[PDB]
């Protein structure tokens, strides 16, 4: 009698992501006209109201 | 221009400006003055996210 069994087996995967996102925001102002302390506390950087 | 900060008379009730000593005297080696006023606030941000 003869036998002989053969078997293979072989396995692959493979997952890749990747995921990039960026904003950017900028605000500038420019008041020319008023010395008193109105124009002082309106020279202030930081809401345009 | 800098006299302007503030007078306050409470006998009178009297509310007004900077009118008490305003005046500045040019000290010949001195073209001119020429008082004026600007305050420009420039805000630049760049916010990057990588």
């Amino acid at each position: 009698g003869v036998s002989v069994g053969k078997c293979r087996g072989i396995l692959n995967e493979i997952k890749d992501r990747n995921k990039r996102d960026t904003m950017v925001e900028d605000l500038v102002v420019l008041v020319r006209g008023g010395a008193s302390e109105h124009i002082t506390t309106l020279a202030y950087q930081e809401l345009p109201t | 221009g800098e006299w302007r900060e503030l007078r306050y008379d409470s006998t009178c009730e009297r509310l007004y400006y900077g009118d008490d000593e305003k005046y500045f005297r040019k000290p010949y080696n001195f073209l001119k003055y020429h008082f004026e006023a600007l305050a420009d606030t420039g805000i630049s941000s760049e916010f990057y996210d990588n």
